[PDB]
Order: structure tokens, then C-alpha cells, then sequence
């Protein structure tokens, strides 16, 4: 059966004893090559730590440097090779509509 | 990783050890209570309470040699359960160390040895201190040798025995006891070092300025010759040897495992102001008969194998020059079947000086470990001393009433005659 | 918008979850009081998968905490990250299970399951699109094995179109922590075979061995032991929270991992496992990563795959890497080890990648493996069971509750059919 | 919500409680007057609004000379005045007087006080009954107490801390008569009966401690240390917490074979503890010798059935399984073929506390094994021989029959113990 | 690095709808030229002037060899060797400053070589279209900035060899009934895979039977 309260005399809750040192007494001389903790596997360093970014902030990716390095495709942009809608094509467009 | 276990059985062993452990704690920073205000665990065990308990088992069957340890300044440094004490003295009888009263205390000694060796992880030998004359050192040591060699096996046990001198002696039944303790240890031992007290008396009289010596000076010299054996574990040197390295460089045959031990610069403090203690004079200063710690001249024998361990500021260049000139002289005898002869070990740790001791602050020191064929005359004289008394079975009536029969002396005779014939078989050459 | 609900029963499940929520809170930049204090907006983007949003920017986990005794949640709540959990989601019993499967299934479990179902029905219907359920328990325990399986049975009857995944701790091969462990494990995994969809088996001895040799840690604790379980724990649902070049949710792995419905017993792993004194000297690249994966001693279960053959193998990668080398090395590791894979399936390795590496590692990955070498793990349990059951060792705490002998016999029969089915495909 | 009610009956029970409740007030912040100058006390101590703490125990005895010491002791402001129940006539080493004539007269008062203590409780799960098999009150009145409690509170697990009679040294003469009857009337109402022998703590204090010439007060401190190791998990945190329910479904295989032992491993002086390394691989290894147990019977006669280990202080789990894996590889330590699991571990996270002016050392590690061995069958065999040699000529029969006994229950408890010995032989095949 | 190649292929395909040229090809002549039969419509794709920003300016890139390295089997986007099959119908789309004459010159070289083989019922084989605009390049792009580009579409019978392994994979998988219960749960029959395999085998039979001749 379920309690409302887990404390003495059906009031409030139980605060257990917390171990101050959960680690182990090195009874002999503690070794230098001893990997005592295990939170070191992924610890962010203080202050400086790499955030999570996206593809436009990447390198060699999609959407990277498209408006910045636009001078490389400028010679293919400024040529007069795109088809310009003359009178007859516009007339056909208006003919359908 | 590099541990060693000390058993100090009998009176002579612990009277060596009370100065030996002073030497050991003085070479490190350990106070005599047990606190230090790696490179120590070859002889001690650091505990979580900051105390530094040694690895030693002090055993005697009579209490009058261990209670002054239990009330002395080292009472806080030892472990007060391993100081094993009997009730009745063995009283110079081999029957009373091996058959009658030694068998109700050996279980506790074996249990403490097992408990001491379980804590260690890198055992490489034993340091057993006894003597070949008495009853405890010749009866109880030989009892636990048969146990340690059957429950451990391949480990290389090292022992230190004080051999009965030619001229001077104290007991009169020790020709029986030495042959009795040789008969059993010979098949369960690896490398034991003989020292005679008469030779230490000659050494401490001649090149040591102090006359009228006590036993503390001899024990200090023995502690220095033991500390040079284990100097390659707590201190790293140029040429390092371990404890089982000695097992394979000094034992040509399973019966011949009795080498000697000499310390070269055993010189005074006033005379050290006058000598150039270079390695060239040190290397052949130990080769003289006046510095050998067994009263036997080498010239009637041949140096079968030799091992040297150096200490202090010793460069290995002039070591080769010093060791080359030794085998050029005709008097240092060498025969055909062992052409190499020698082995070298160096370290960078100077030999220390105990304040109040006599040995001067020298900075180069070698100890020589050598087994010679010039020890067969000692076996011949012990054999003669046994057979002069067994002509009418003189002192046997004490032995037979305490455990064994008369036939145990004939087996020891058949062992020692075989040892003598083995030595003279080794001495001759094959053409 | 693919929400998940976390369940934890027993002290083992509670203390595993207490470190999983450590890892998840560190990953998303969540404070102990329940406030967000990270830097990027990517860590907030799919925070709904593991957390429930509240007003004021307070985030509450979607976890349900339960057992039979008030022993361990008092330490769980009073810990460093105990204030985030909802006070309503703390449900509990009176009498400890006493390492009894009968007490956690019929007497006390029956009168406590109703409130746990109340909490689960409260939380599950609030989510936008529930992906599935996630549970942590121990196979050798009383309130875990007896009552988490009751929770699985009572949940599977109500949502038959979701995915069930459990996070088990198998009895160790050498040393037992409870003498009725085969009794308490055979029935639990017998109930686990027909109900769940994908399970993950963890052995403590394999974790000790990997923490002693590879990690060079002579003294790890239980809190540091649960960190590796948390590592393989958060690594399987990383594509549901972060974008990648090739996303794979839990259902995609369930499809690619289970060829037949009764064979879904998987062995978890973790790729970048180094020592502390050898961190500067690692050079993390994809070759040494996949060579550290398929090493037999990198596995978190007590089964060495050399006695068996892999059926299907998963590999979820995370972080910045290219793509030909992944395909090249799953070609290579499958090619030279064709004796250790099945010849009636052409491709055995499922790969997936993500774009955001963990906090402080250049790249990371998680290993999930379906091998036919797990039949030996059930074989020793069956041997211990049929050795204890033959002389009726401890049965009177079960028939003294209201069970039957024939249910023990049918559990052992199901175990033998499972072992035979795993052996037949070899 | 993990409370215990301690029942101390008999001279041995009250004298043991004098040490147990001395330790309990020290482990928490309880002053001897019942004041604490953050709620781990609740397993043994209550709470009254002025700050006063009142323990949950029933000190009951039939003669007043023992409880009158507690009434005028250093703990007179702590206990409830009513919970120290006393009688007026000693049972006088008689099962009859403690079970039919005097005990039935006063058994309603102790049951009423126990009922009040349970009404103050919310999550009670255990009973800690302290007595000895020797005398009359601790053998007859305790037996009537468990007879009445097992029919009243139902399936609540009552654990029993009884003092076994040694086969070589014993105080009274009528000892087999007063042990056989209580074992017969206990065997169907108890759950676990941890048995401690008096001679086997004497030899331990001679051997492990350097104590020569000890008294009962040295024995009671070790008993209190073990009983605190039993209920350590209800008070403090740890990796594996073990409450009183899994001391009951784990240690006893069959409903009749429920006689386990106890053993405290790091028992040593506070001077030898400096120079000895208290590693977990050592104290566990130094727990299975025949010379380190609190029962004289050598375990080499039989096979272990189920063992439970309790660890206190910073004990990390891998050396635990390394220790009990090396234990499994020893040919001397023999188990049964029908229990391949064998062990059970529990880890706590606080060092064992030492009373000032005590004997035990200040140590950070502690092991308490509650083993269950077949070798206790010899302990019943020798006491069976002692029963049969006395009853054959009706050695003390008239003292019993003259206080509401018959002849038939003497000749049925013999068959009951023969059946118990037959069951103990059966589990070793 | 592949999606930009696919984007370049699709930009070369619809290049005629965007810029003027000499021979514009609308999206209907692709169907009329590359698709002989209603079922046989599975061509390859080849973008030949794929080169880095460093191996482009050490060489002249005429139309003779960008039309020559394209026919080699190391430049198409499907793993199949064109020497095993016979080309059915081929389309070449030239972007950039390409004079029309050397297109037919390189065509005359290609029809001369005996190392490739066609089917007999296609005496013409080649349909070309010259767009007059050069390709564009991407910032951070792999591809070099070049003047000339060609995209080939080739109807070959060697793409049936790409289908000759997936059916084998299905015969390996379907024999042991692996991974079937995920499909048959949501309204699927166990026999749908049978008719899918029969349809694929019919396609293989069609590709086998097109390349034979009746004399
Ligand atoms: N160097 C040295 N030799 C000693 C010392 N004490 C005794 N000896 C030698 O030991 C020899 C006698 O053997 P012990 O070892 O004393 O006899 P034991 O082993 O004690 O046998 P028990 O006297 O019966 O106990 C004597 O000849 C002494 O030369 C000592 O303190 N130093
Ligand atoms: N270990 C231990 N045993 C005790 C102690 N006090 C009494 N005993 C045991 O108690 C036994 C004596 O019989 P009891 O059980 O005390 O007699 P009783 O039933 O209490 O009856 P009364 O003594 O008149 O109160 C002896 O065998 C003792 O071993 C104690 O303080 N420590
Ligand atoms: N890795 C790990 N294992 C645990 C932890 N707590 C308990 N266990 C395991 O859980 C098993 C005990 O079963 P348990 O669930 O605690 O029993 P129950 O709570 O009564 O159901 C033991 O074999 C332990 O190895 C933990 O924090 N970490
Ligand atoms: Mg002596
Ligand atoms: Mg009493």
C-alpha cells in the first residue's frame, strides 16, 4: 500500500545518511598511473568547450560560403546567355492565359 | 614486487637482526617508532595507519633473546604477533629443535610465513639467519626448511650460517650438530653463506683499530654484508642483480652450495685519512686471506666461481681493468672447466655509516661472493671431530632419549663422506 | 516529437537511472534545479524526447520511479540531481520483495501496479507522438524482476503498437549476489521473451574486466560502474535528439536487429574506451575505433562471441566523420571474419551516423550486437535452475505464496526452446 | 520505514541489551538522557515533542534483580518506565515455571506493550528476540512469546538471537531439558535463529584479542557489534542494502533447516590493528577458519548451504567477488551440490563505530558472515546424547511435572529432534 | 561530395531549357531517342570532366578526350562493365564553348573503334545536343572551374548485371524467411515478394532477349 508521507509518524519524508566519500581509501601509497575517477571519459573543459553547430558553420558542406564566395561564379553570371523572353514567347504565354 | 622475507631463528640470528634492522631503517627515513617524517617495500610494508612494519619473523624457543626486543626501542616498529616465543630452551640439542619441542611451535611459524607471503606479490627469496653449532639454529631451521621447500618449491631461499671455527669454539657437541643440520638442509637449500667468528676477530683486530670487541661489531659487519646483497632492489644501479640471480651463478652442482662472503674496505676511521680507496685496490683488497671471513687459505683450493657487487661512485671502466689483472697472476688459482669465473654488479648508492659504529665513511665498497675448493678442509676437520667422538658413541645418550635412534649418525656420515668425495672429484681435471 | 517514457524498478534500476539522468542532463546543459544553462540551441531542439516542458523554462524528466521498499529513493532524491524528478512520480510499497519473484508479482505487485499504471497513463497521454517505453531492472533481483515484468505485461496489453526495450543486469557467471538468482531470473526472462521487442543484457563481471584491463582502473565503484551502462544507454537514442547524415531511431534498429520475434537479445558496447594516463596518446580515427569495437573484451556481457556467430550487428556513430571509411571498414571486418558471421545473410552490419559528438569527445559510437553466442548465458542459468529445482531447494517461498510447480517447469521449457532456437541457426 | 522491535527476555537477553542499546545511542546523536543536540535514528528511536527520544524495546524478566539495575543505571532517563516489565518470581531454570505457571501470568503485559510499540510504528518488518536457551525465562517465556506472536502478527519475520549451550562447558545442569523443549516449540514458529556459543567467544578473546581473564561484558559487546551489523543497512546508505526480509528468503532453504551461525571478521585489538593491513581480500579470507567463529563446531564436518556477507565502510565490490571467488576455488571449503549460487553480498558506506573505553579497534572495514552449515547437526547429536542419558533414569523429571507438565511431551520432543537431525542429514546427500 | 555530382548531372540534363545553343534538346527527344521499348528505359549516367582544381590547368581539355575517357568503365555511376553488354541508344549533351564540328569528329572516332560493340538494329546510335553556356561552380566545391562539360546517358544491356546480384540476395534471404514478420504485419501477404521477384526476372528476360538477332 502507498504512503502519502515517507517520514516518521506519517509526516514529511525520510532524509537518509549520505556517504561523504564514496571512493576508496588508498591504504598503501596511491599510484600515479591510477585512473581513479570515471567521469573523465567526456568532460567539457572549463570555459572553453566546443558547442554544437550546423552545416552552414561547417567546412566543405552544403550551404557553406554561398553568398560570401560568389565572385567565382560571377563570370558565368554576367554573360548574356540566359534566354530573354522576347515578344513571341510572351505572346504565347499571354495566349495560354 | 621485489619483496623478501626474513626469518631470524635461534639466538645468533636475532642478535644479528637487532643491528641489521637498525641498518635497514637508517638507510631509509624511517624513525624507530615506525613513522616516516617507493624503494622501501623490499623490507617493509606501509600500512594505512602510516606505520612501516617490516617483513620479519623473529623466532626463538627461549624468551631471553626476544624480550629485550619487545621492551627495546623497536617495540613500536615491529608487529607484536610475529615475535614467536617458546617456553623451554632447545639447549644445544638437535633433538630439541627438530623432534621434541620444535614441532609444537612450527605450525605458528608456518602460519605467520604464509600470512606474510600472502600480502606480497613479488616474492623472490628468503633471508634465513641461523648457526651451525647450537640447538635452535641447527634444529629448528632444518625443521622449517623441509616445510618451506615443500609448500613453496621453486623459490630461491637464501640462508646465513655461522660455521664452527677451527681453533675457537664455545659448544663441545657442535661437531654432531653441524653434520646433523648439514644432512637435512643439503637437499632443500639453494645458497647459504658461511662465516666464521674467528676470522671476524682477526679482521677486527688487524685492519680495524678497535680491540676488545663485543658481539655488536660482528653483527654490524654481518648486517653490512647482507645489506649489500639487497642493495639492487631499493636502489637502482648500472648493473642490477636480483635474489634469484645468485641462485644460478654460484651453484655448479646441487651438492656444492656453500660460498663465502668478504667485505673489502673494512678499514678504520684514522687509517682512512691515509688511503686512496680506488676501485683498483679495493678489487684485490678483498682477495687477500687476511680479509676472508672464513679461516681458510685459498691457495690449496681453486676459486670455482666468483660474484662481486659494487656500491657508491664506481665507474665500470676501471672495474674491467681491476678485474682483468686478477686472473693474470698465477697464484689466484683457476682450472680449465670454468674459464669465465667472475660476475660484476654496480650501484650508485654509497655505503652508509651507523653513528656509533666503527666503520668509516667510505664511498666505494665491494662485497665478494665466492665458492672455493678451499672449504673441503673444513669439512674434513668436522668429519675428524665427529669420528673422534663417535669412536665410543660419547654424547649420543642425550640424543637417543629424545626422539631418534643411533642410526641417524651413520646416514650423516655417509652424506658427508659423499660430499668430500664430490669435492675432490670436482677438484681434479679431465684430460 | 518522438517522446519516450523511462521506467525504473528495483535498487539496481534506480541507481542505473540515477546516472543515466546525470549523462542526459550533462548532454543538454540542464542544472540540478531544472534550468537550462548550456550554450547551443541544438541541445534544446529535441529536448522533448527525454524531458517534459513546464512553465518558466523548467524541465522535468519523464521518469517513473518505483520499488517495494523506501531504501534507495531516499538516496536518489537526496543526491546531486534529485530535485529534477517530479514528487508525484514517486510511488513505493511497504514490504521489501526479499529477493522473491512471488512477492513482486502477485501479493504486493498486484496492489502496487495500479498506481504505477496511473502515473504511466498520466504521462504517456500527454506526449505528442510517443515513440516507446524504456525500462531498467535487474534479472537477479526481487522488486526489479518480479515487478518490472508485471509492468511490461500491463503496459503491452494497453499499447500493442509501440516498442518495448529493457535494460537488464544478467546474473554473473562466477559469483552470485543472491542464492535464489536462477529462480528469480528464469521466470523473469521467461516473461521477457514473449513481451518485449529489444533487450540489452549487461553482466557485472565483464564490466569489471573491462574496467581493470582496458580502463586501467584498479578500484572502480558502483557509481563509476553505472557510467558505462549510461554510455551505451544514451548512445542508442542519439538520432532521435540530434541531426545526422543518416538518422536511425529506435524502431529502425528494432527492424534491422530482429530477424525473428523470439531472438532479440543484444549485447551493448562502447567504442572510445581509453585510460586516463594514455589520453594524450590515442589518435582517435575510424580504424582504431572499429578495431576496438569488435574486440571480444570490449563487450559488456559475459559472452565471448568466438563460440558463436553474429546474426545482425548495429553500429551507431556520432560526430564529425566521412562516410566511405565506415562502409569500407564494415566491409573489411565482415570479409576477413566470415566464419564469425552468418553466410545466409549478405550484409550483417547496420550503420548510422550523427553530427554532434558528445561533450568533450572528438567522436564516439555505440555497439549493439545480436550473436548466437548468448545461448551459453542461458545455458548456465538453466543448469543452476535444474540443479536447484531437482532437490526443491528454496521453492517454499514460491508455493508458500500461491504459485505452482508447473509454472517453474514451463519457464524452464521456454528457456530450453530459446536455447535450441539460438543453436539451430548456427 | 524500516523499523525493528527488540525483545530482550532472560538474564542473558537483558545483559546483552545493556550493550546493544549502549552502542545504538552512540552511533546516532542520542545522549544517555534521550536527547539529540537527519532522521536515521527512526529504526530504533522514537520522537516526543520536547526533543526526547524513547527506544523501541521490551526489557522483560521474571526476577527483578536484573531490570532493577537498568532502573538505577546510567540509562534510567532514556527507557520508558513501563516498557521495563518485571515479575516477582524467578522461573528457576525450569521450562515448566516459565511456560505454564509464571509466564502465562505476566505474558499479557509484554504483549500489550509490544502492541503499543507496533501501534506507534508504521512500517515494521522485523522482530529481534534476545534470550538464551539456558535458563527458564529465556527458554520458556520466550517460547510462549513467539507462540503468541506468530499467531497474532501473522507472517512478520521474527529473528532470534539465542545463546547455544557448549557441549564441554556449561553453567547449569538441567541444560538439555531446557534446550530440547524450546527447540521443539520454536521450530515451527521461527524464521531464522542465529546461534552464538559462549566458549567460542572466550577462545576468540584469548586468541584474536590478547585478553586473558574476560567477563560477560566483553562477550556482550561483540554480540552487539554483530547485531548492529545485521541492521546496519536500515540506517545508512550503500551499494547493496539488505533489509530483514531477504535475511529470511535467502538464508534458509527448507522450513525446518533454519539454524544459521554468525561470524565477525575484523576482531582485533586497537594496538595490533596498526601493524596489520586490513584488506578486504584478507578479512574475507580470515573469516572461514574454524578458530574464528562463535560456535565451537568445526565446519569441516559438513557442507555450507547458504552464506550471507555484510560489508561496512569503504568496501568496493570487485575485491568482494575476488575474495568469494577464491573462496569457491578452495577444496577445503566444501559446498552442497544443490546450491551452485551460495553467497549473498551487501555493502554499506560507513565505518564501524567503537565505544570509548572499548576493546575493539578503530577500523574502517567490517565483515559479518551469517553462514548456514550442515555441521550444526553434530551440535544437536551431542545434546541428543545428553538428553537420552538423563531421561533414561528420569533425572529431573519431577521438577517439571509438578508445574503443569506431563510425561508425553518429553517423549515427543525427542522424536522432533530426531526428525530435525534426519532432515539435516538429508540435505547433505 | 555525391549530391553535388547528382545536381550537376541534373543541371546538365535540363540545360537546354535554360540557355540558348546550337542544338537544343527539349525533355521530349530524350524519351524518343533513349527509350526504344516501353519497358526498356534504364540508362546510365556519365559526367566526364570531373576533375580537381589542380589537375585541370595542367592539361588542355578538348572535346576529343572528354568524349573518350567517358566511355571507359571507371567513370559511370553504376558498377557495371559496358564491354559485357551492347549499347542501345546514346545521348551526349555538351555545355560550354564547343564548336559543332569536332563533336562529329570524335563521333567518327568512336564508331571506328572495334573494342566496343552496339546492337544491330541501331544504325545511328548517337543523339547529340550542344548547349552554349559553360557549367557553374560552387564555393568550397570539389569540382574545378572549367569551360567544357559533357553528360552522357547510355542505354546499355549491362545494367541487367546490376540486377543480377539483388535477386541472388533475395534468394539467399527469402529461403530462411528472415525479416518477413515486419512486412506481413501491416496488410502484406507472404506471396507479394514472389510476384515482385517474378516481375524482376521478367525484366531480366527482356534484357536478355532484346540483344539477340533473328536472321
Ligand atoms: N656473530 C655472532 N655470533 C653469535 C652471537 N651469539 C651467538 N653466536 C654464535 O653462536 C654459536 C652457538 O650457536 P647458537 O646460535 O648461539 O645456538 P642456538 O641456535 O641459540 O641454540 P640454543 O642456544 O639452544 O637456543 C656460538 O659459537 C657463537 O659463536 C652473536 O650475537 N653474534
Ligand atoms: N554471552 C553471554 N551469556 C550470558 C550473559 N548473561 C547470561 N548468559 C548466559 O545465560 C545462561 C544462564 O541462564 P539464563 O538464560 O540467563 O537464565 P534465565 O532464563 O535468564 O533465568 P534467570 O537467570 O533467573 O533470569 C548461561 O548459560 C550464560 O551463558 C551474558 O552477558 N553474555
Ligand atoms: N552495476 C550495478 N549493479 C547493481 C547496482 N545495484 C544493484 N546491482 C545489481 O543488482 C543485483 C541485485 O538485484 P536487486 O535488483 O538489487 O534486488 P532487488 O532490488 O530486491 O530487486 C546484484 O547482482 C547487483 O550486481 C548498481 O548500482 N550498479
Ligand atoms: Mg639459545
Ligand atoms: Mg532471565
Amino acid at each position: 500500500k502507498r504512503m502519502v508521507f515517507t517520514g516518521p509518524a506519517y509526516v514529511k519524508d525520510h532524509l537518509p545518511q549520505v556517504a561523504q566519500h564514496t571512493a576508496y581509501i588508498g591504504e598503501k601509497r596511491p599510484a600515479l598511473e591510477k585512473t581513479g575517477d570515471l567521469r573523465y571519459l567526456w568532460r567539457p573543459a572549463s570555459n572553453r568547450s566546443l558547442p554544437a553547430k550546423y552545416k552552414p558553420e561547417y567546412v566543405g558542406e552544403i550551404g557553406w560560403g554561398i553568398p560570401e564566395y560568389d565572385f567565382i561564379n560571377k563570370t558565368r553570371l554576367q554573360t548574356g546567355f540566359h534566354i530573354k523572353y522576347e515578344e513571341f514567347s510572351q505572346a504565347a504565354i499571354d495566349k495560354l492565359s | 614486487m621485489r619483496e623478501c622475507i626474513s626469518i631470524h631463528v635461534g639466538q645468533a640470528g636475532v642478535q644479528i637482526g637487532n643491528a641489521c634492522w637498525e641498518l635497514y631503517c637508517l638507510e631509509h627515513g624511517i624513525q624507530p617508532d615506525g613513522q616516516m617524517p617507493d624503494s622501501f617495500n623490499t623490507f617493509f610494508s606501509e600500512t594505512g595507519a602510516g606505520k612501516h612494519v617490516p617483513r620479519a619473523v623473529f623466532v626463538d624457543l627461549e624468551p631471553t633473546v626476544v624480550d629485550e626486543v619487545r621492551t627495546g626501542t623497536y617495540r613500536q616498529l615491529f608487529h607484536p604477533e610475529q615475535l614467536i616465543t617458546g617456553k623451554e630452551d632447545a639447549a644445544n640439542n638437535y633433538a630439541r629443535g627438530h623432534y621434541t619441542i620444535g614441532k609444537e611451535i612450527v605450525d605458528l611459524v608456518l602460519d605467520r610465513i604464509r600470512k606474510l607471503a600472502d600480502l606480497c606479490t613479488g616474492l623472490q627469496g628468503f633471508l634465513i639467519f641461523h648457526s651451525f653449532g647450537g640447538g635452535t639454529g641447527s634444529g629448528f631451521a632444518s625443521l622449517l626448511m623441509e616445510r618451506l621447500s615443500v609448500d613453496y618449491g621453486k623459490k630461491s631461499k637464501l640462508e646465513f650460517a655461522i660455521y664452527p671455527a677451527p681453533q675457537v669454539s664455545t659448544a663441545v657437541v657442535e661437531p654432531y650438530n653441524s653434520i646433523l643440520t648439514t644432512h637435512t638442509t643439503l637437499e632443500h637449500s639453494d645458497c647459504a653463506f658461511m662465516v666464521d667468528n674467528e676470522a671476524i676477530y682477526d679482521i677486527c683486530r688487524r685492519n680495524l683499530d678497535i680491540e676488545r670487541p663485543t658481539y655488536t661489531n660482528l653483527n654490524r659487519l654481518i648486517g653490512q654484508i647482507v645489506s649489500s646483497i639487497t642493495a639492487s632492489l631499493r636502489f637502482d644501479g648500472a648493473l642490477n642483480v636480483d635474489l634469484t640471480e645468485f641462485q644460478t651463478n654460484l651453484v655448479p652442482y646441487p651438492r656444492i652450495h656453500f660460498p663465502l662472503a668478504t667485505y673489502a674496505p673494512v678499514i678504520s676511521a684514522e687509517k682512512a685519512y691515509h688511503e686512496q680507496l680506488s676501485v683498483a685496490e679495493i678489487t684485490n683488497a678483498c682477495f687477500e686471506p687476511a680479509n676472508q671471513m672464513v679461516k681458510c687459505d685459498p691457495r690449496h683450493g681453486k676459486y670455482m666461481a666468483c660474484c662481486m657487487l659494487y656500491r657508491g661512485d664506481v665507474v665500470p671502466k676501471d672495474v674491467n681493468a681491476a678485474i682483468a689483472t686478477i686472473k693474470t697472476k698465477r697464484t689466484i688459482q683457476f682450472v680449465d672447466w670454468c674459464p669465465t669465473g667472475f660476475k660484476v654488479g654496480i650501484n650508485y648508492q654509497p655505503p652508509t655509516v651507523v653513528p656509533g659504529g666503527d666503520l668509516a665513511k667510505v664511498q666505494r665498497a665491494v662485497c665478494m661472493l665466492s665458492n672455493t675448493t678451499a672449504i673441503a678442509e673444513a669439512w674434513a676437520r668436522l668429519d675428524h671431530k665427529l669420528d673422534l667422538m663417535y669412536a665410543k658413541r660419547a654424547f649420543v645418550h642425550w640424543y637417543v632419549g629424545e626422539g631418534m635412534e643411533e642410526g641417524e649418525f651413520s646416514e650423516a656420515r655417509e652424506d658427508l663422506a659423499a660430499l668430500e668425495k664430490d669435492y675432490e672429484e670436482v677438484g681434479v681435471d679431465s684430460v | 516529437m518522438r517522446e519516450i517514457v523511462h521506467l525504473q524498478a528495483g535498487q539496481c534500476g534506480n541507481q542505473i537511472g540515477a546516472k543515466f539522468w546525470e549523462v542526459i542532463s550533462d548532454e543538454h546543459g540542464i542544472d540540478p534545479t531544472g534550468t537550462y544553462h548550456g550554450d547551443s540551441d541544438l541541445q534544446l531542439e529535441r529536448i522533448n524526447v527525454y524531458y517534459n516542458e513546464a512553465t518558466g523554462g523548467k524541465y522535468v524528466p519523464r521518469a517513473v520511479l518505483v520499488d517495494l521498499e523506501p531504501g534507495t529513493m531516499d538516496s536518489v532524491r537526496s543526491g546531486p540531481f534529485g530535485q529534477i524528478f517530479r514528487p508525484d512520480n514517486f510511488v513505493f510499497g511497504q514490504s521489501g520483495a526479499g529477493n522473491n519473484w512471488a512477492k513482486g508479482h502477485y501479493t504486493e505487485g498486484a496492489e502496487l501496479v495500479d498506481s504505477v499504471l496511473d502515473v504511466v497513463r498520466k504521462e504517456a497521454e500527454s506526449c505528442d507522438c510517443l515513440q516507446g517505453f524504456q525500462l531498467t531492472h535487474s534479472l537477479g533481483g526481487g522488486t526489479g524482476s518480479g515487478m518490472g515484468t508485471l509492468l511490461i505485461s500491463k503496459i503491452r496489453e494497453e499499447y500493442p503498437d509501440r516498442i518495448m526495450n529493457t535494460f537488464s543486469v544478467v546474473p554473473s557467471p562466477k559469483v552470485s549476489d543472491t542464492v535464489v538468482e536462477p529462480y528469480n531470473a528464469t521466470l523473469s526472462v521467461h516473461q521477457l521473451v514473449e513481451n518485449t521487442d529489444e533487450t540489452y543484457c549487461i553482466d557485472n563481471e565483464a564490466l569489471y574486466d573491462i574496467c581493470f584491463r582496458t580502463l586501467k582502473l584498479t578500484t572502480p565503484t558502483y557509481g563509476d560502474l553505472n557510467h558505462l551502462v549510461s554510455a551505451t544507454m544514451s548512445g542508442v537514442t542519439t538520432c532521435l535528439r540530434f541531426p545526422g547524415q543518416l538518422n536511425a531511431d529506435l524502431r529502425k534498429l528494432a527492424v534491422n536487429m530482429v530477424p525473428f520475434p523470439r531472438l532479440h537479445f543484444f549485447m551493448p558496447g562502447f567504442a572510445p574506451l581509453t585510460s586516463r594516463g594514455s589520453q594524450q596518446y590515442r589518435a582517435l580515427t575510424v580504424p582504431e575505433l572499429t578495431q576496438q569495437m569488435f574486440d571480444a573484451k570490449n563487450m559488456m556481457a559475459a559472452c565471448d562471441p568466438r563460440h558463436g556467430r553474429y546474426l545482425t550487428v548495429a553500429a551507431v556513430f556520432r560526430g564529425r566523420m566521412s562516410m566511405k571509411e565506415v562502409d569500407e571498414q564494415m566491409l573489411n571486418v565482415q570479409n576477413k571474419n566470415s566464419s564469425y558471421f552468418v553466410e545466409w545473410i549478405p550484409n550483417n552490419v547496420k550503420t548510422a551516423v550523427c553530427d554532434i559528438p558528445p561533450r568533450g569527445l572528438k567522436m564516439s559510437a555505440t555497439f549493439i550486437g545480436n550473436s548466437t553466442a548468448i545461448q551459453e548465458l542461458f545455458k548456465r542459468i538453466s543448469e543452476q535452475f535444474t540443479a536447484m529445482f531437482r532437490r526443491k531447494a528454496f521453492l517454499h517461498w514460491y508455493t508458500g505464496e500461491g504459485m505452482d510447480e508447473m509454472e517453474f517447469t514451463e519457464a524452464e521449457s521456454n528457456m530450453n526452446d530459446l536455447v535450441s532456437e539460438y543453436q539451430q541457426y548456427q
